[PDB]
């Protein structure tokens, strides 16, 4: 499965941002 | 005062206990360099029963770390809240236990427990009345489950009268690291039904999947893996150290659950395991807690109680909150999961309002509960040691450091003789 | 809040007017430019609107705070003199502050202070008391219609009290 | 305490329910990040100390506008997995919407109204918005409708369709969605108010005086007339009338509950500074068929029954006055069966205005509901223009493929011709 960016919108993209900021 | 002596045995308990230590501390207000500060009677006038004096003011805690190999007792020096045990509470392996039972309980291990006990029994008889243990172990490798497992073999006839409670860290069905799974498994576990007290089963194959929905993280480490089951940890004893309405102790705790001598396997869990998108949403109160701590999909064992029976069910409640509350909404549980729980006993459940809340969260539950639903992981195990018993694989290490075939088999006749009591209580 | 200073605004025949002169009336930005196409269509109808709204009541309605992007002080003036109501010499700072404050500029962003959208040359804005835009006359928005947006004009809840 | 819950299926369910909720924040003061600087109790439930959280539902498989609103403004407003996003459209198709990719996702929407009706006793109904235009919002929106109708038989369920319109219809599979999404809306809603669409653009033309709006107006007059609909609700007033007092009032066969609706007044700053609006008036631009927001002449329509409800400042001596007015007006017909058609309703507060709107401040306005026999031939319109796509089998293999079969076509022919004529026995 492909990972991203957490500023992509894709999976949980809410708090791949909130508490790991990347 | 009561005095509760805690153990970190095996790798995976040796950085289970940092982080409880570490969760302990702080909920005491305590500096990890030993100094106090958070100016509050209700956490200092019990500091006694996990921790000790240093004639400084300093508080060093009740905890011996002991582990075959130099590796991960490093690390725990390196982190933080290193500083806060005693050195001399630690003891050294320098050979390490290649995931081998049989050194770690009969050849290797037998040259450090003259080491072992010199330093538990320093530490217990220097209180006044000692009340319990509390070790953190896992099953898995051979210096969490066999060399642990040793310690519950020789504290219990020195220390006849009292308890402790095991928290055994219980293997996998779908992921497996450490190879040889079922024998370590099974030559604790018959020792272990035998002699201790109680045994709290914690499952990390479960515990990464409310990782994964109610606390649903995409990257797990094994720092919030364990801020999990600390949170538990720290449940389960929290009136031992804390004023209440209703209070709760170890030993009230076993007395009111264990009904027969040979089922003393629990469940547990905490709640609330609110996610962080929902931390603002929930306005916390007795209701959502109840329904999320009968639960099945939010229990740290991999047993699903929709198949098993709950014989008796156990809360510690925790903070400002009423106690009707806790009553009536238990007996709607009752009448509502009717064919959850066993019938020739009434009222199956403990209330325990320990009077002070979590660590920062207004007010929480912490579940143990003795279940028949275990069956199925206590059969799965005896089914991986079968498979691989009748092809007499991975046992020529075993057998060169003193094992028996004729030893083996009543490992796997001590489980069946388990499981055998949990399906007729249904 | 004093948005402006003592020597800030200029009216006609070149005497100045601190902010406390404006008190019960309804103040409007015009981000203008002299060289736009825009506004050369656009002032013949503010003009008409500024003086027949303003010469029908009892009292004075509306200001008209002009705030130029124009190239030198040459081309402030011949503009200016095109235009009874009040303005803001270009050479003071105090234009543009408010022009980074109103996101009123012109097409040199990221040389600057790169931010975003500009929504510039042409518009009028109706400010309240303390710098804060009222509403935006949609001349060009995303409603983007000139010469007729000032009819959007609310000028009984938009006072600078 | 007692409460309502809202559901918002399709796209056209989004920012429609976007304007609405904001417009509910608006009115209640609220900060929309939950804090307020126990009328709010209907539409939000309390969350901590200080937050409020909306009762509603967002739902539409594309991520396209259910993460616009995630990302937005509202991020703490609403909270994030109230919030329900699939990922494959309905590709403008009742058959996909019902049938494949509906069962990943009504169990999760099932879970969430569960979650949101056990928390408290007293549930007044729910307020489905959605669109017969949308593949989503009629092909989820209908599997959606008939569980709840099963599982939640007796609560009442208020409708805000946006039924497609005679000009344009921006998809050419449009009728096909349109009879097949009533064949089952006629028999599990309780009511549902019909809602056209340049019935509205020719509403925001003629007396908004705004030659080019976008869906910004489109949903700011869509949520003046909910709220003035469900003003009795939170807000106290003289004469109050709730959700399950509409239809004993409305709805005089159970067969017939699709109405039109209007708002008055609609005006700008050029018309609160020029015209007085008494309610003698307000009344008379409101039965206008120029203000009827499905461009349906009532002149050769028949009116059986109407809710008059007012918000702002009005007495109950000059309503009546107005009412009077309307009876003696000889234009406006009546059904002979129904000597009293007009109920009445009476609020209080002030009607609000959004910042930013084209809309100017008015404190007495009228929302009116209305069902009537006019409706009919704005449904067969929809039935005349079905046939001549289904003449020699246009884009009927896209649905046949997906696991509907054909004649499912033909049974909502003769449903919707039941509704036909249905409206002209009760006509007589
Ligand atoms: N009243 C109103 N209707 C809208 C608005 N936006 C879209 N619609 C209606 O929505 C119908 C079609 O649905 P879409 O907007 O394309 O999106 P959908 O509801 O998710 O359905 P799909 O097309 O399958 O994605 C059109 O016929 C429009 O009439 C709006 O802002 N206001
Ligand atoms: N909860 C938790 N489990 C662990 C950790 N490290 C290892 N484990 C588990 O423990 C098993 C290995 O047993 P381990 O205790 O490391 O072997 P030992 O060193 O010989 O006692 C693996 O299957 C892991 O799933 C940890 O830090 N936390
Ligand atoms: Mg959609």
């Amino acid at each position: 499965m492909a990972i991203h960016v957490s500023r992509t919108h894709r999976e949980d993209y809410i708090r791949s941002l909130t508490p790991r900021p990347a | 005062m009561r005095e509760i002596v805690h153990v970190q045995g095996g790798q995976c308990g040796n950085q289970i206990g940092a982080k409880f230590w570490e969760v302990i501390s702080d909920e005491h207000g305590i500096d990890p360099t030993g100094t106090y500060c958070g100016d509050s009677d209700l956490q200092l006038e019990r500091i006694n029963v996990f921790y000790n004096e240093a004639t400084g003011g300093r508080f060093v805690p009740r905890a011996i770390l002991m582990d075959l190999e130099p590796g991960t007792m490093d690390s725990v020096r390196a982190g933080p809240f290193g500083q806060l045990f005693r050195p001399d509470n630690f003891v050294f392996g320098q050979t390490g236990a290649g995931n081998n039972w049989a050194k770690g309980h009969y050849t290797e291990g037998a040259e450090l427990i003259d080491s072992v006990l010199d330093v538990v029994r320093k530490e217990a008889e220097g209180c006044d009345c000692l009340q319990g243990f509390q070790i953190t172990h896992s099953l898995g490798g051979g210096t969490g489950s066999g060399m642990g497992t040793l310690l519950i073999s020789k504290v219990r006839e020195e220390y006849p009268d009292r308890i402790m409670e095991t928290f055994s860290v219980f293997p996998s069905p779908k992921v497996s690291d450490t190879v040889v799974e079922p024998y370590n498994a099974t030559l604790s576990v018959h020792q272990l039904v035998e002699n201790a007290d109680e045994v709290q089963v914690i499952d990390n194959e479960a515990l990464y999947d409310i990782c994964f929905r109610t606390l649903k993280l995409t990257t797990p480490t094994y720092g919030d893996l364990n801020h999990l089951v600390s949170a538990a940890m720290s449940g389960v004893t929290c009136c031992l150290r804390f004023p209440g309405q209703l209070n709760s102790d170890l030993r009230k705790l076993a007395v009111n659950l264990i009904p027969f001598p040979r089922l003393h396997f629990f469940l547990i869990g905490f709640a609330p395991l609110t996610s962080r998108g929902s931390q603002q949403y929930r306005a916390l109160s007795v209701p959502e807690l109840t329904q999320q701590m009968f639960d099945a999909k939010n229990m740290m064992c991999a047993s699903d109680p929709r198949h098993g029976r709950y014989l008796t069910a156990s809360a510690m409640f925790r903070g400002r909150m009423s106690t009707k509350e806790v009553d009536e909404q238990m007996l709607n549980v009752q009448n509502k999961n009717s064919s959850y729980f066993v019938e020739w006993i009434p009222n199956n459940m403990k209330s325990s309002v320990c009077d002070i809340p979590p660590k920062g969260l207004k007010m929480s539950v912490t579940f143990v509960g003795n279940s028949t639903a275990i069956q199925e992981m206590f059969k799965r195990v005896s089914d991986q040691f079968t498979a691989m018993f009748r092809r007499k694989a991975f046992l020529h290490w075993y057998t060169g450091e003193g094992m028996d075939e004729m030893e083996f088999t009543e490992a796997e006749s001590n489980m069946n003789d388990l499981v055998s009591e949990y399906q007729q209580y249904q | 809040l004093i948005l402006f200073p003592e020597g800030s605004l200029k009216n006609s025949n070149n005497t100045v007017i601190p902010q406390s002169h404006l008190k019960g009336k309804s103040v409007a930005l015009y981000f203008a430019d002299g060289a736009d196409p825009k506004c050369a269509s656009l002032l013949p109808f503010l003009l008409n609107y500024y003086r027949t709204m303003n010469e029908g009541g009892a009292n004075q309605k509306i200001e008209i705070i002009f705030v130029s992007l124009d190239r030198d002080r040459e081309a402030f003036e011949s503009h200016r003199a095109h235009m009874p109501w009040l303005s803001i010499d270009l050479e003071n700072p105090l234009t543009e502050i408010l022009k980074r404050h109103f996101r009123v500029m012109k097409e040199y962003e990221v040389p600057t202070y790169g931010y975003g959208s500009r929504t510039g040359v042409p518009s009028v804005i109706v400010i309240g008391s303390d710098g804060r835009e009222a509403q935006f006359l949609p001349i060009c928005s995303g409603l983007e219609e000139g010469d007729r947006a000032l009819l959007r004009w609310d000028w009984r809840n938009t006072k600078f009290a | 305490m007692r409460e309502v819950i809202s559901i918002h299926v399709g796209q056209a369910g989004i920012q429609i329910g976007n304007a609405c909720w904001e417009l509910f924040c608006l009115e209640h003061g609220i900060q929309p990040d939950g804090q307020m600087p126990d009328a709010f109790n209907t539409f939000f439930s309390e969350t901590g100390a200080g937050k409020h959280v909306p009762r509603c539902v967002f739902l539409d498989l594309e991520p396209t506008v259910v993460d616009e609103v995630r990302t937005g403004t509202y991020r703490h407003l609403f909270h994030p997995e109230q919030l329900i996003s699939g990922k494959e459209d309905a590709a403008n198709n009742f058959a996909r919407g019902h049938y494949t990719i509906g069962k990943e996702i009504v169990d999760l929407s099932l879970d969430r109204i569960r979650k949101l009706a056990d928390n408290c006793t007293g549930l007044q109904g729910f307020l489905m918005f959605n669109a017969v235009g949308g593949g989503t919002g009629s092909g989820l929106g209908c599997l959606l409708l008939e569980r709840l109708s099963v599982d939640y038989g007796k609560k009442s369920k208020l409708n805000f369709c946006s039924w497609p319109s005679p000009q344009v219809s921006t998809a050419v599979v449009e009728p096909y969605n349109s009879v097949l999404s009533t064949h089952s809306l006629l028999e599990h809603t309780d009511v549902a108010v019909m809602l056209d669409n340049e019935a509205i653009y020719d509403i925001c033309r003629r007396n908004l005086d705004i030659e080019r709006p976008t869906y910004t107006n489109l949903n700011r007059l869509i949520a003046q007339v909910i709220s003035s609909l469900t003003a009795s609700l939170r807000f106290d007033g003289a004469l109050n009338v709730d959700v399950t007092e509409f239809q004993t009032n409305l709805v005089p066969y159970p067969r017939i509950h699709f109405m039109l609706s209007s708002y008055a007044p609609i005006i700008s700053a050029e018309k609160a500074y020029h015209e007085q609006l008494s309610v003698a008036e307000i009344t008379n631009s409101a039965f206008e068929p120029a203000s009827m927001m499905a461009k349906c002449d009532p002149r050769h329509g028949k009116y059986m029954a109407c809710c008059l409800m007012y918000r702002g400042d009005v007495v109950p001596k000059d309503v009546n006055a107005a009412v009077a007015t309307i009876k003696t007006k000889r234009t406006i017909q009546f059904v002979d069966w129904c000597p009293t058609g007009f109920k009445c309703g009476i609020n209080y507060q002030p009607p609000t205005v959004v910042p930013g709107g084209d809309l100017a401040k008015v404190m007495r306005a009228v929302c009116m509901i209305s069902n009537s026999t006019a409706i009919a031939e704005v449904f067969s319109r929809m039935d005349h223009k079905f046939d001549l796509m289904y003449a020699k089998r246009a884009f009927v293999h896209w649905y046949v493929g997906e696991g509907m079969e054909e004649g499912e076509f033909s049974e909502a022919r003769e449903d919707l011709a039941a509704l036909e004529k249905d409206y002209e026995e009760v006509g007589i």
